[PDB]
């Protein structure tokens, strides 16, 4: 104790625990010190893990503003593969460009975060030329081209998906949850919090009593009946468009046509009947919906409001201010208007 | 040194920068005492939410403001269609910190969070941010514990 | 624990015939339906699509004979009530925490039920143990222990149960 | 225009020039109102209001209004003395109205409120800024309530809705297509072309309020399910 | 040059270093504020031991006034100086090359772009004013080049017509021409 | 135009009140007084404030002209307007049933040498006590009510303005006038 | 690894003295404050009363406090601050069992006046030369609706409740009348009539004038 | 620059009303749209059946100014033939593409560029969302009006209009933006053998 | 001993290149140049000064070539002094890539002429690399 002497700051005690910290954003000036620190480590054994925290916007700002350029966040992937150590890096909070780049390209089962982190992966930013020549945008457009390709190659090894796929989500600026960076690729696995933290919380409120007593009960009753509501509010609009589907095809069975067996010689051949297709076509039934149920009662509502209506019958002739259309259209026997 | 001591008085900033600090707070083995000195914005309350529940010390002239993150930026058509499903649904991230916490309807947060809201110190407890009032007791002993 | 979550269980396992075909129908149909899920009331789907199972004949003696429109009132309960809603792309087709309790008891009761083999009853007899049939036909009383006397009558076998 | 606007003019005759388009438009009875309207302009539309009430008592006097907006006092200015005249006015709503310009169209006579097919209509409370001491704190709170009173029963008089339905609109930014604007009240009829009549997407939001229109059957509209 | 180094056995700055090991470096313009720091260094270490100095350049260009400063604190010292070229040495920045070491102790890299032109001036106001400044700039003007014509060799009509202009050497004219003793090789 | 409401002796006083929109004014005013000394002149004021030094002339000038003058108040009247308002022949005061009212004192700024602060300091109290007596003249007002309600920032209504002396009547029978 | 244990003037006397101004005056248990209430400047006052409370042995030398600042309100009246953040200086200096003793140079705008009457009673120091002030506070540039102004009038409500609270308890006034007398209208105040007032108390320790040190000699 | 530009410019604009030719040139702003409304409704009033060869060159503009001079073409009792001079742009092809059909006629080196309209959202949590909604209102009409101008189906537009999609007037014939071309007959120019 | 630096630069004059050019070759020892991300003109110098046999480069690096651009104002006469500058200066750094790729001189003028782009293949056949790390 008397020959070590301790840290004098803050960033220099995280430097003796091997835990690198990268919360500035990816200037010019924060690049040259990372291809220092991870370096040094380097020289003090291939075999020790590295801890890595990713706090960043990326090469850009959050708002759109352009403070340097995508090749930088190159450099700093070309360090961690030409090293040759275990690296742990975690997540914490933003993580927006080449910082998720450097989240994905560590060791695949180490990769952690934070339920509410906030990762996002979209294309790079170009600053503007200022009114030059003609063939130095084509150059310009072949850097962005060997750019966006390595973009897509360091991206491809840290996540496993193809390029093909990779390229069409990166058109838009896609944001990543964390619930939803475990199925894309990006992360391994969610770090929890204590749960030393959480039964000491959970039993704090009922022996307090200050999850009862200050007005908790009469408010989480109006959430649960604002959500039996606006559950009631659906379901009613649910069976009243089911009552229009199911008069449109009350309506269409008085029909005398043959324009249905024209499209059932064109398409396939082997399902002649009502069947399934396992496509995007899946062709609801409506009416079997003969459910029966004897749990669902009706409550203490009384139907004897409603009037009695004029209850006009089926055959009629009887035709509204149209323009006139009956070339071929017969009458129906049970639809004389046609 | 099983429990850390930070003093809050800020005026917030980015809600971002605030997530942070409320997730670090829920994950260190050791204990978390928050003492709120002046307001508590949307980047402040949630490390005031971020300490364990039975040590959250507020002042008689402290208060507690709560709001809706800002934000937006200029683009296409379809790029603000993108970033204001994230704005609901950062506000919908909030709003599970401020009903964990505080245990407080899901309903009711949205309507609190719908406007700046000001809080003193009385409603801070009958709310459930804080625990209890601070007083010169309360941080007698965290100045002596210290010591050792 | 969760290292059954892989699809080495459903191909490198020995199942027959009757089984495999109720599990690879429910596979495709999340991917033509745009929701990437698999959940316990689409696994009733296969069933009552494949009548040539021996599963299928069970449900014939507990009171569903109509065969075409049972098929189509559980695709009406999926619609209204879980919901169908298309999500955009995911690669590796997820199961539900409720569903996958049911692919587990069925592998597990077929050490119970002495067959080597998994078959189309072990299907019946786990989604009835979830009780995902007493929700669906309410009116017919699909209990847990009338279907446990009706596969033993049917396929003429005593199973326990601990 | 980024750099310049030329003067776009006609005047032509056989013996004499005429005058220019703005000139000639305000002697046939017909009034602009384009741009911010502040204090200066809010001189000219009444003025202009007062030059052809000597010209004719009987004439319809038309106004047209184009404005993103404009200085809460100024354009009170202009509602009530266009109320106080003895000619009907005929308003044609042009552009956008944002909470400003959507009261002058709706400030028109029964019958000649004439909106277009694209014409956006909003109505918010007004704003307002803080200013220093507690004593003014209390005057500025004062003056945006007697501002928020008095343009609640200019809605209650030409619309004859309820109060609360103008409570629960102006809280938020809320925008109003004709079509949503004709149910309101706030105009009389509705402008369109050679049959036009394509559904905007406020409809289609609302056709999915009421339960017309759902996922499988989307109908002869355009897709609102990409949310 | 921001991370420092180690004299013996402590930290101290690059550009320290190499001062208490009597190698001067000037990396940036002749300005004011510079010249101070540079007149101030060669008096401290003219004090210290009497031996050669050695500066290293990289001008740009300057002004006039503080490049004269730092040329007289040369011949005012009673230790000898050598010039050594590496990078570019433009405007008034080349003329402190042949500032001294005139006696075979004036070094450049075979890439060094060498610049001698007239100095200049900007002062503005009354008339009568600006006829003494003209002199001031008119006796700046000849007397720069009488220095560069006593170093280098050259004839003194030479340099007035051929510096008024823009004028550009290599290090394979520099020889010839007087203006450097020696190149560095490899080693 | 503005030129058809100049044959009709009608003219606008709009905007912020400046040196060079003051004697616009007045060398309208006197010109329809030696025309017709016998018609009235109807006067348009809409304005968010002014010097008190510019605005005095439209004062002098209303006072200046031998026939009658009429006022109407529309759109805005803060600290310059109102006073002009009151400042007509009583009986034919009229103004728009909404617009607002605001009686509050003139701004200004103060610095230089330390006797220069206290001679501007004292001139803006010197047009602070003379805009109090003369405004007190045609309200029919007490001067100790009359020269604290000036001191209030608060617009006003009307309906109120009536009865506190300032206006006469109001255009639209008096009904449409709200709180 | 071994701790970093602070010392004090019985113990850091061996030490030498402190080289930098601000760090004498922290040794001599002295606060002078010589900028308005910016958010970089009231960090370091609250680490510097916990500091005082640290391991200090007495706990029972006072602590004086010397204020020069406009407080939260500018010389033009805008808000460079908010009325908050006097709120955290309060409850921090309170808190320690020290007494405080508080004293003023020149100038205490609307903030520091009512922390100069907030000390030990007794022992309000100030100079024969200065000035004091006390206004109600103003807010900064808010844009919003009706009822966006109406939650801002109640801040300040807030802030004439809390600084007549603070006038009640030195004056020994009711809690209107501070709120007639001193938060009503910008006013000054002077020296001599201040003490008649109850905000001052005596001058500073050791003063004398250099014209009656002539006449005793 | 100078005004003797703008004079010149003035006149031969004004000899323009007398062939019932508009002109619709910069960037389309709240100003210039409400010059350009009160023109078209002066030159029905001479004659109600001639048409209206309107001129249209803009580099692009506001969104909501453009609307009022989309709608007020369409209710007028005469088409109105619309051409392309030099560059279309979003708001500029828009007006290109409500024309009348069969006389919407274009240059063979003219530009005709289509996208999403641009803008921006600042304020609240809520002001977001509603500003939000206001441009994806503008989006879905847009796409709305062009599926009918074309004939072409609305998934089709929208996968071109979400980017900057620059036009030829050969394939602007196979699209349905113009109906014709307007062009004098080529010379004969004799082959290299 | 042996010197190693990291190369990564986007932008600056070429000017400066030629001044870290020399003063690698100054060292009597070796020199490893290893380039990480972009290389610009006054990049490459450095990367080409280096000696043969020990200059890396990674699979994602790039080194851009172009000709010295400068701003040039004022009388007539040093415009042309001046444009004999930029002209040998060009002329200084293709005798400087000369001597390390073994090619002729006329075609590296003309791969100067506008700007030019490598990646990780094509580097080590035109030699301003050696191997890929």
């Amino acid at each position: 104790d008397r020959r070590k002497p301790p840290p004098p700051d803050l960033p220099s005690l995280l430097f003796d625990q091997r835990i690198v910290y990268l919360g500035m954003p990816l200037v010019p000036a924060v690049t040259e010190l990372m291809v220092a620190e991870l370096l040094y480590l380097e020289k003090q054994g291939a075999t020790l893990p590295i801890e890595m925290l990713i706090n960043s916007s990326g090469t850009t700002r959050q708002d759109g503003e352009i403070l340097s350029f995508d090749s930088e966040g190159v450099a700093l992937t070309s360090t961690m593969g030409f090293i040759k150590n275990p690296i742990s890096t975690v997540n914490m909070g933003l993580a927006v460009g080449w910082s998720c780049v450097v989240l994905s390209f560590g060791r695949k089962g180490w990769r952690k975060s934070l339920p509410h982190s906030l990762a996002m992966i979209q294309q790079p930013r170009v600053p503007p030329t200022g009114q030059r020549q003609a063939i130095e945008v084509h150059i310009k457009w072949r850097e962005v081209l060997d750019y966006k390709r390595e973009l897509l190659r360091m991206f491809s090894l840290g996540t496993g998906l193809p390029v093909d796929k990779l390229d069409a989500d990166m058109q838009r600026p896609l944001y990543m949850r964390p619930q939803d960076a475990l199925e894309y690729g990006i992360i391994d696995e969610i770090i929890e919090p204590n749960e030393d933290k959480a039964e000491k919380a959970a039993q704090y409120w009922i022996r307090s009593g200050r999850a009862e007593s200050e007005g908790r009960l009469e408010q989480w009753q109006e959430y649960l009946s604002l959500q039996e509501e606006y559950a009631l509010k659906d379901s009613f609009r649910k069976v009243m468009t089911q009552d229009l589907r199911a008069a449109y095809r009350d309506t269409s069975s008085k029909l005398l046509k043959n324009s249905s067996r024209n499209m059932e010689q064109v398409q396939e051949f082997k399902e002649r009947l009502p069947d399934d297709m396992l496509t995007e076509n899946d062709e609801v039934r409506l009416p079997f919906s003969r459910d029966g149920v004897k749990l669902a009662i009706l409550n203490a509502e009384c139907y004897a409001e409603r009037n009695i209506a004029r209850q006009v019958a089926a055959n009629k002739v009887s035709v509204p201010d149209k323009w006139r259309a009956a070339y071929a259209a017969r009458p129906a026997p049970a639809a004389p208007a046609a | 040194s099983k429990k850390v001591f930070m003093i809050i008085n800020s005026f917030g900033g980015s809600v971002g920068n605030g997530i942070t600090v409320h997730d670090a707070l829920q994950f260190i083995k050791a204990g978390s005492l928050t003492l709120a000195l002046g307001v508590a914005a949307s980047a402040a309350s949630l490390a005031l939410a971020g300490g364990t529940i039975g040590e959250r010390y507020v002042t008689e002239g402290c208060h507690t403001m709560i709001h809706q993150p800002e934000g937006g930026l200029n683009g296409q058509a379809s790029d603000i269609w993108i970033d204001s499903q994230e704005i609901m649904k950062i506000r919908l991230d909030v709003a599970e910190i401020y009903s964990l916490s505080t245990y407080r309807p899901r309903h009711k947060i949205l309507r609190d969070l719908d406007r700046d809201f000001y809080l003193t110190a009385m409603e801070t407890i009958y709310y459930g941010l804080a625990d209890e009032i601070a007083t010169n007791e309360v941080m007698h002993s965290i100045v002596e514990m210290t010591n050792q | 624990a969760t290292a059954t979550a892989a699809p080495s269980e459903l191909d490198d396992v020995g199942v027959s015939a009757a089984a495999e075909s109720i599990i690879q129908y429910a596979i495709n149909f999340a991917r033509a339906s745009e929701t990437y899920e698999v959940h316990s009331w689409m696994v009733l789907m296969g069933i009552l699509k494949y009548e040539t199972c021996t599963a299928a004949k069970i449900l014939k003696s507990l009171g569903l004979e109509d065969l075409y429109g049972a098929w189509n009132e559980v695709l009406w309960a999926l619609n209204v009530c879980d919901g169908l809603q298309p999500r955009s792309f995911v690669t590796d087709i997820k199961f539900a925490d409720r569903a996958f309790k049911v692919i587990t008891a069925a592998s597990d009761f077929a050490v119970w039920h002495g067959k080597d083999k998994m078959y189309s009853e072990d299907v019946l007899m786990a989604l009835a143990a979830g009780g995902v049939l007493e929700d669906l036909f309410p009116d017919l009383n699909l209990s847990f222990e009338r279907v446990r006397k009706a596969v033993e009558k049917e396929s003429g076998r005593r199973y326990q149960l601990p | 225009s980024p750099v310049v606007t030329p003067d776009i003019q006609i005047g032509h005759g056989e013996d004499a020039i005429e005058m220019d388009l703005y000139r000639y438009l305000l002697s046939n009875r017909i009034i602009f109102i384009g741009g911010y309207i502040n204090d200066k302009m809010a001189t000219q539309i009444v003025g202009s209001l007062m030059a052809l009430e000597a010209v004719d008592e009987n004439e319809d006097i038309r106004i047209y209004i184009n404005s993103p907006g404009g200085q809460p006092y100024s354009v009170l200015g202009v509602v009530d003395a266009m109320q106080s005249i003895k000619p009907d006015v005929q308003t044609v709503a042009l552009g956008a109205c944002y909470s400003y310009a959507s009261l002058v169209v709706a400030a028109g006579t029964k019958g000649k409120r004439y909106a277009m097919k694209n014409t956006r209509l909003m109505m918010t409370q007004p704003m307002g800024g803080s200013q220093g001491d507690i004593y003014q704190i209390k005057a500025t709170v004062e003056e945006l309530n007697a501002l928020y009173q008095i343009f609640s029963r200019y809605y209650m008089k030409f619309t004859g809705m309820n109060q609360d339905q103008i409570e629960q609109a102006t809280c938020r930014d809320h925008f109003m297509t004709p079509e949503q604007a004709k149910l309101e009240g706030l105009i009389d009829e509705i402008i369109r072309g050679k049959g036009d009549y394509t559904v905007p997407p406020a409809i289609v939001r609302q056709f999915r309020e009421v339960g017309l229109v759902d996922d499988l059957t989307p109908g002869p509209f355009l897709k609102v399910d990409c949310n | 040059c921001r991370p420092p180094g180690q004299r013996q056995s402590e930290w101290v700055d690059l550009w320290e270093a190499y001062t208490y090991q009597k190698v001067v470096f000037i990396k940036e313009a002749i300005t004011e504020d510079v010249a101070n720091n540079m007149i101030a260094l060669t008096l401290y270490l003219d004090s210290l031991d009497q031996k050669r100095i050695y500066y290293w350049l990289n001008v740009p260009g300057g002004d006039v006034v503080p490049t004269l400063a730092l040329y007289d604190t040369m011949q005012y010292v009673r230790s000898k100086t050598a010039t050594v070229c590496y990078g570019l040495c433009l405007g008034m920045g080349g003329f402190l090359l042949t500032a001294g070491g005139e006696k075979g102790y004036r070094f450049a890299m075979p890439h060094s772009i060498l610049m001698m032109h007239h100095p200049s001036g900007a002062s503005r106001g009354q008339a009568s004013e600006m006829h003494i400044e003209s002199r001031e700039l008119v006796r700046m003007r000849d007397y720069l080049s009488l220095l560069t014509s006593n170093a280098t060799g050259q004839p003194y009509d030479r340099v007035i017509r051929e510096l008024s202009r823009n004028k550009w050497m290599d290090p394979k004219q520099a020889i010839e021409y007087g203006m450097i003793d020696k190149v560095l090789t490899t080693p | 135009p503005f030129g058809l409401l100049l044959r009709q002796r009608i003219v606008f006083l709009g905007g912020e009140v400046e040196d060079f929109g003051a004697d616009a004014i007045i060398s309208q005013l006197l010109l329809l007084d030696s025309q017709d000394p016998t018609k009235d002149i109807k006067i348009f004021i809409n304005s968010p404030g002014g010097s008190v030094t510019a605005g005095m002339g439209i004062y002098d000038a209303m006072m200046l002209c031998r026939a009658d003058v009429n006022t109407y108040c529309f759109g805005l009247a803060a600290s310059m307007g109102a006073f002009l308002l009151g400042a007509g022949k009583r009986g034919k005061r009229n103004s728009m049933p909404n617009s607002r009212i605001m009686i509050h004192q003139p701004l200004g700024g103060a610095s230089g040498q330390a006797v220069d602060i206290e001679i501007q300091a004292k001139e803006i109290m010197y047009h602070k006590a003379n805009l109090n007596r003369i405004m007190a003249d045609y309200c029919q007002q007490p001067l100790s009510k009359i020269e604290e309600d000036t001191d209030r920032d608060r617009y006003m209504s009307p309906l109120e303005a009536k009865e506190y002396g300032l206006i006469d009547h109001i255009i639209g029978g008096e009904e449409a006038v709200f709180n | 690894y071994p701790e970093g244990r602070p010392l004090f003037l019985p113990e850091a006397e061996r030490f030498g003295n402190p080289p930098d101004l601000p760090s004498l005056l922290l040794q001599q248990r002295v606060i002078y404050i010589s900028m308005p209430f910016l958010p970089s400047v009231t960090e370091l006052v609250v680490a510097q009363c916990y500091y005082l409370d640290f391991d200090d042995r007495n706990r029972q030398r006072p602590i004086y406090v010397y204020l020069n600042s406009t407080g939260c309100i500018n010389d033009k009246g805008q808000a460079i601050s908010a009325d908050n953040e006097f709120y955290a200086i309060w409850a921090a200096l309170g808190f320690t069992r020290a007494p405080l003793y508080t004293g003023v140079t020149w100038k205490a705008q609307n903030q520091a006046a009512v922390l100069l009457s907030a000390g030990q009673k007794g022992h309000r120091y100030s100079f024969p030369h200065a000035k004091i002030s006390t206004a109600p506070p103003v807010m900064n540039r808010v844009f919003g609706q009706a009822v966006d102004a109406q939650l801002q009038a109640n801040e300040l409500d807030y802030a004439t409740k809390y600084y007549a609270a603070i006038l009640a308890r030195s004056t020994g006034k009711d809690l209107e009348t501070c709120q007639k007398q001193y938060l009503s209208r910008k006013r000054y105040f002077s020296v001599k009539e201040a003490y008649e007032e109850g905000l001052v108390d005596k001058l500073v320790p050791g003063f004398m004038l250099n014209r009656f040190r002539k006449m005793q000699k | 620059p100078n005004p003797l530009v703008i004079e010149r410019f003035q006149g031969v604009v004004s000899q323009l009303f007398q062939q019932r030719i508009v002109r619709l040139g910069g960037a389309v702003d709240d100003d210039m749209a409400n010059l350009l409304v009160a023109q078209l409704l002066y030159l029905d009033s001479v004659d109600n059946k001639r048409d209206i060869t309107m001129y249209v060159n803009s580099p692009g503009g506001s969104v909501t100014a453009g609307m009022a001079v989309f709608d007020t073409m369409r209710h007028i009792r005469p088409d109105v033939s619309t051409c392309c001079i030099g560059l279309a742009a979003s708001m500029g092809a828009f007006i290109l593409a409500s024309g009348q059909a069969g006389k919407r006629y274009s240059l063979p080196n003219s530009r005709i560029m289509i996208h999403q309209p641009l803008g921006g959202a600042q304020g609240q949590a809520t002001d977001i969302e509603i500003q939000a909604n206001e441009i994806l209102h503008h989006k879905l009409t847009l796409n709305g009006y062009l599926a009918q101008f074309t004939g072409q189906s609305m998934e089709t537009i929208t996968k071109d209009t979400d980017r900057d999609f620059f036009m030829s007037p050969q394939e602007a014939i196979e699209y349905g933006l113009v109906d014709a071309i307007i062009s004098k007959p080529q010379m004969l120019q004799s082959r290299e053998v």
